[PDB]
């Protein structure tokens, strides 16, 4: 099942009508049987990904003004690639401010573009399932991802051997 | 079921009385089986209504004095009426000062006044469901409408019961005349849609068209001639206006448009159109020869695939002099009479009501987004004009007997999508969009260029001006309102090297915004090619992996169609795909990797490769074969036409015909027309000789074998060619 | 989401740890989201099965002792398969004595064994689930199956939005699995799958209608230089690929009976001396007599006459070696075996001259408006691929639209194997029940002395088994849904009314429910008093009941596959109300209100009895059933092609001409009056004389809408202006 961390940037909760829009949309990607994971600050999201909380897409508000936010943005996205490489990543902004800053460098941070106070919830839902969904067929390394696609039951005619079998489990012998 | 936005005024939170007031309201409302959506700023509720939340009426709250509010309220209900067009607003006010305020401004804005804090929450419930019910009732087109007012058969089978659940038991249910009317009568319902079209297009009358554009071209065709008339055709023309001829037996003559150097097609210049030009290509025509100083019966022209839009004004004066009818098959480019930025460029300008007898043919489900099949047939009836009951002879001729209520219907509401003000928000959004990326793409071009880096840049004007300043701009640091509004931002004018045509004259075309044409690098602005480049097949090829299949694609030119179904800020995704390209192609990543299913396919020729070694083998290859030279030659000058095409079919029929092989071609007569990508129109039509042993045409035919032969699994597609034991055949008359 | 179908043997119930360990399955297929109905009866079971609960896989329990239940079991299985073909079927059973009983015939009815007194219920249910998706990935058709693996534009404006949500967002979400038109991939599997199921050599998907359908054929049969030989009972489109070849057409004129229904073209109008006559004498082909014609068409009539097509081919093969067969309305008739021989793909392709047969698979197959089928059997004088699909291309669109295709595709599937012959034969049974009912109440009333309406059909059967003979009324059902001699017309019988029809060349078509009003006589004058048709037609009309087909005595019911069971008893319920109502002579502002309020003057005080001695009086007076067949025994004078006809309307050499002044000119446009509802005169035809007939029926037609108004005859090619019919002519 798919996961979907959310950082609210801390520089916008003074603008509550882009909370409320970020709840319209953690609303829509649950509605899809999406997990969602809310986070309140940049400092919260970093230390979520500081753990090994495995996400599919991140997705991050962005006000684009204060320069110790433009540094808590790229230390959060530089923190998700360290281990968790190609996941997504949305920007959830604004579509005059992005569109200034856009160069080489907000591209290499940035997979995608989501302009939140001006756009369908259900649309970028959209986009985000699709998105981790060629994240997840890009995961998986040759052999074990071909492996994804007599079987252990001998074991389970015998007590002893049903205790086996529910102890280490049925894929080990469907391998 | 029924939706209201509530908007609490961010400036009466201090009085907590008018929250609770509301609260009983939304209470009341809930009690009536409504759907409330509660709103606590002017910022929320203008950004619900930006996302496409379908309301039935809107509620707010209103201090009316600090006057950020009053622009608040200004914005928000502006923002409504954009595409929520007749939705009922209800103020939710102070009774002494919304009447001391009350003015003409104020009642465009508010539709019904509830003073909040002194009326039973009850009774503007119920005037809400009131007005609620009037605009529902208001809210659908003529046709559809009326369809609101079986799919048994599919459900005895398991297949067909899969079937049945999958598309829904709607889509059959409009199956079946009787009250609502027939469509080939055009009575009823089906002729209120008609005459609504009408007036939306800006037509005399329109004709609902359920097989496309296609049926749509062969029917005006159907109406327009005989085979004793002589005909004024684009050169780049539907394969369906080709089908005309040959059912009609009409005599052609053809307008050459100009190309430019990435081999994408431009306008037919004035020069071609001119009355003494198309007089002289009368006489020196084999098929009209005889027919010399008759009036042409018809004349067509196509917006172009790549984005060229003609000035239809001036064009339009021009064929006027020649022909009593003039066709703009205007298939990909329905939208542009919503939006002021294609201004005087399109058939259907302004108001009907009398010239010369005008049609305009436009694909519904291309890009005005609907049903596929989906088309009308556009008029403004002038000289020459043929009345409905010849006409629809003409239009039965192409049509069936029972036709899919479901396109008809979604040929409905698209007209209803342009209707009124939603038409230029939503012209508006995908030409905003369309910049935002071009805008984009142009910096990352500069960024990449000044490091003295090569990458992707858009096909666009290099310099705009902003008329109210007088200030000039470079693409990428120009305004994006200027750029989304200002027509000039786009006319191509002589003297600029952007757009390649040479010798363009000045008012003639204009590059369509959303229209968004890429080039790779390799191309010099002198037309030769540059030391090294980057092959677009090569991209293309790269996206197609990725889910991205581009509308055109040249030798360096990438064409991406933004439309109305583009959800806003998807053009991200092709920058991202676009740059990932770029980091392979420099870090020449091997084939196995990038594009395994091609090297499983032909490993003898991708062997031990990498993707920047084919890149500069396929751009080695386009330096010694030089095709783009060889594509001008087949199409600068046009083959010599022998017999009609309906000759040329009619030879299928009797079967006198042939598959003769590509090196055989000279001096035969082509039996269908040959269509190659590129350029992607016809360079030879039915009827018309391959010509000398040292022929343009069947070079250029030989040039494409030659690129499918050298790099496999990257073949080009040709319409009219059936490539036998790996060689090109064409079906040709017998001598 | 997937659904198993456990049966629960009577015979087992008396063992109550059977029924516990098929709890323990049910338990188990629940724990793994398959969705189980428990039946306790082969009853019960048969009963949901023959419903229509789509199940993919059936299980049941089985005694194997009792001969009553082994029987139980095959009506089970068997009926499973009729439409539920390829359902895995699992037998809960004992291994011991279905050890022993293991035989070829009880494989085809098992498809696996489960011992369910000896094995873990898991485990079953793994295999049920694995046997269910095998089951799932085989079902669907090659097209429809490679499209399960976007609207949005719509969603931005609140009426788009509501269009989208009532139609669906898969209709838009439809729009390496390959192109029609290229007809490669999963389209070229469909048609080449499609050829397989209605016996061609190869299929062509249109979506455009049998319209384009029939000009597509016309395209590449024939030019300008050629000779064609025409039914007169023709579509539309058929005149309309006259007109865009610009071939040089000769009809065969089909007869009628007394009621105005059109009947057959009989052998004698094909034979080659006949046509080569035909060629000679008309105007349009004269120049080009003895040369062989190019194109050959014959229509299934819309009132049900169906040809013996291996005969009529036989007969058109001497003249033309291409015969096309428009099997619009009739594209069932290959998986019955009631209408054995008596359509163009018969058997097994393989080869004689080419055929084409022509299906609107919308109208009698059940699929989506605008989809169509072109068949073909390759033969002498056929056309390839490359060749066909330039006349293909001519009338299809650049983008169509799946969702249609994809009908084409599902409906083919449904005819396919068992489920075709099922589907058929159910729509010939409810249609038999009742024309039977409808023959019964008949006789009940005429032997009291009283009026109703009788079906058009024969008036006795002979069961051949038994050689006994049966009057209609009377005879078993089995019999004449089965039997195609209860439905041949044969020489000296009254029923079908087509005089000198030769034996073994026409047949009615069960479905195609003719119903009569009485008032012709069977000696061909009207009878004493009777009832006009268009009068029930409009009782029916208002009762939410619009006939396909009316005649002045004739009431025509389509039966379709589409047909729940048991409906058509409210087509006698409302027709019996009518009846009720005439004797009654109620007023026509009670039973007609509609009809009062717009024409007071002529309808005031008046009652239903009264309007229809009315009508019927006009009807013995005017004579308008002998006027038709004078309009149509003969045909007018071909004095220009179709092709030089339209020709004149598009140089504007066109002139609306009034009724009377009709004679001498010559029709721009074709003109169908209804009745017969067949072309009276197609384009570049003259009207003929100062005392032409067709001008005369058209008389009659006008004579009646003056008048009875709102009873007014439709007629195409017509334009009723100032209170006048007027038809466009061209410029002399």
């Amino acid at each position: 099942m798919m996961k979907v961390l959310i950082v609210e940037s801390e520089f916008l909760h003074q603008d509550t009508w882009v909370g409320n829009a970020v709840e319209r949309l953690a609303d829509a990607l649950s509605q899809q049987n999406v997990t969602v994971i809310k986070s309140t600050s940049f400092d919260d999201g970093y230390a979520i990904l500081s753990a090994n909380e495995a996400i599919d897409c991140l997705m991050f508000s962005y006000q684009m003004e204060q320069p110790d936010e433009h540094l808590s943005v790229r230390q959060l996205i530089g923190k998700l690639h360290e281990r968790q490489q190609n996941v997504p990543v949305f920007l959830l902004g604004d579509r005059e401010k992005a569109t200034a800053s856009l160069d080489r460098d907000l591209l290499e941070l940035v997979d995608e573009f989501a302009w939140i106070l001006e756009d369908t919830a259900d649309f970028i839902a959209g986009r985000a399932v699709a998105a981790m969904t060629r994240y997840r067929q890009q995961l998986l390394p040759p052999l074990f991802n071909a492996l994804m696609k007599q079987g252990g039951v001998g074991f389970t005619k015998t007590p002893s051997g049903r205790f086996y079998h529910d102890y280490y489990g049925e894929n080990l012998f469907r391998s | 079921m029924m939706k209201v936005l509530i908007v609490e005024s961010e400036f009466l939170h201090q009085d907590t009385w008018v929250g609770n007031a509301v609260e009983r309201l939304a209470d009341a409302l809930s009690q009536q089986n409504v759907t409330v959506i509660k709103s606590t700023s002017f910022d929320d509720g203008y950004a619900i209504l930006s996302a496409n939340e379908a309301i039935d009426c809107l509620m707010f709250s209103y201090q009316m004095e600090q006057p950020d509010e009053h622009l608040s309220v200004r914005q928000l209900i502006g923002k409504l009426h954009e595409r929520q067009q007749n939705v009922p607003v209800f103020l939710l006010g102070d009774r002494e000062k919304a009447t001391a305020s009350l003015d003409r401004d104020l009642l465009e804005l508010v539709d019904e006044f509830a003073w909040i804090l002194e009326d039973t929450a009850d009774f503007i419930a119920g005037r809400a469901v009131a007005a609620m019910t009037r605009y529902r009732q208001q809210l659908l087109p003529p046709l559809f409408n009326a369809l609101m007012k079986g799919g048994v058969g599919f459900t005895k089978t398991p297949s067909g019961r899969f079937y049945h659940d999958y598309y829904g038991e709607n889509l059959f249910r409009s199956d079946m005349r009787t009250t609502l009317g027939s469509l080939l009568d055009h009575t009823g319902a089906f002729g209120e849609s008609e005459k609504n079209a009408a007036r939306v297009f800006g037509a005399d009358r329109s004709w609902s068209v359920v097989v496309g554009t296609s049926g749509s071209n062969r029917t005006i065709m159907q109406a327009c001639m005989t085979d004793n008339d002589v005909v004024v055709l684009d050169r780049n023309c539907h394969k369906s206006i080709e089908q005309g001829l040959i059912l009609t037996g009409a005599k052609p003559v053809y307008m050459v448009p100009s190309r430019n150097r990435y081999g994408i097609i431009g306008p037919i210049y004035p020069q071609e159109m001119q009355p003494e030009t198309l007089q002289k290509k009368i006489s020196a025509s084999p098929l009209t020869k005889t027919k010399a100083g008759q009036k042409p019966s018809y004349s067509v022209v196509t917006c172009t695939y790549d984005g060229v839009c003609y000035n239809a004004k001036e064009a339009q004066d021009l064929l006027a002099k020649t022909s009593d009818r003039i066709h703009f098959d205007e298939a990909w480019y329905g939208y542009a009479r919503f939006n002021p930025i294609y201004c005087d460029h399109y058939a259907m300008r302004g108001e009907p009501g009398d010239g010369p007898t005008v049609f305009a043919t436009h694909s519904t489900h291309k890009l005005l987004n609907a049903l596929s099949q989906a088309s009308y047939i556009h008029v403004r009836e002038g000289r020459g004009a043929v009345n409905f009951s010849r006409f629809n002879q003409a239009y039965m001729m192409h049509a069936t007997t029972s036709p899919l209520y479901a396109i008809c219907a979604s040929n409905d509401v698209a007209v209803s999508m342009m209707d009124g003000n939603s038409g230029l928000s939503l012209t508006q959004e995908v030409i905003d969009e369309a910049v935002d990326f071009r805008q984009a793409m142009a910096r990352l071009y500069k960024e990449f260029t000044d490091e003295g880096d090569w990458f992707f840049k858009p096909w666009n004007k290099d310099v705009v001006t902003d008329p109210q300043t007088g200030k000039t701009y470079d693409f990428a640091d120009a305004p994006a309102k200027l750029l989304a509004t200002d027509q000039n931002c786009w006319v191509m004018r002589p003297g600029e090297t952007w757009h390649g045509f040479k010798d363009l004259p000045d008012n003639w075309s204009m590059l369509d915004p959303i229209k968004v044409s890429i080039l790779a690098p390799g191309m010099g602005d002198d037309g030769e090619l540059e030391a090294s480049g980057v092959p677009a097949a090569l991209v293309t090829a790269w996206l197609g992996r990725h889910g991205i299949v581009p509308t055109r694609t040249t030798d360096f030119q990438i064409m991406f169609l933004f439309s109305m179904g583009v959800t806003r800020g998807k053009w991200g995704t092709l920058i991202n795909t676009l740059c990932s390209f770029k980091h392979h192609y420099d870090a020449n990543t091997p084939l196995a990797q990038v594009m395994p299913e091609l090297v499983q396919d032909y490993p003898d020729t991708y062997a031990n490769m990498g993707i920047h070694d084919l890149g500069d083998k396929m751009f080695a290859w386009l330096r010694e074969n030089n095709p783009g030279a060889r594509l001008n030659a087949a199409y600068s000058t046009l083959p010599v036409a022998e017999i009609t095409p309906r000759d040329a079919y009619n030879a299928i029929v009797n079967n006198n015909i042939e598959m003769v092989a590509i090196e055989n071609l000279p001096g035969r007569i082509a039996a269908n027309s040959v269509i190659p990508y590129p350029p992607g129109i016809p360079m030879l039509l039915s009827g018309e000789n391959f010509g000398d042993e040292n022929s343009p045409q069947v070079g250029y035919l030989r040039s494409l074998q030659s690129w499918d032969h050298h790099f496999p699994g990257f073949e080009h597609e040709t319409e009219g060619t059936e490539i036998i034991d790996g060689v090109y055949h064409v079906m040709c008359v017998k001598a």
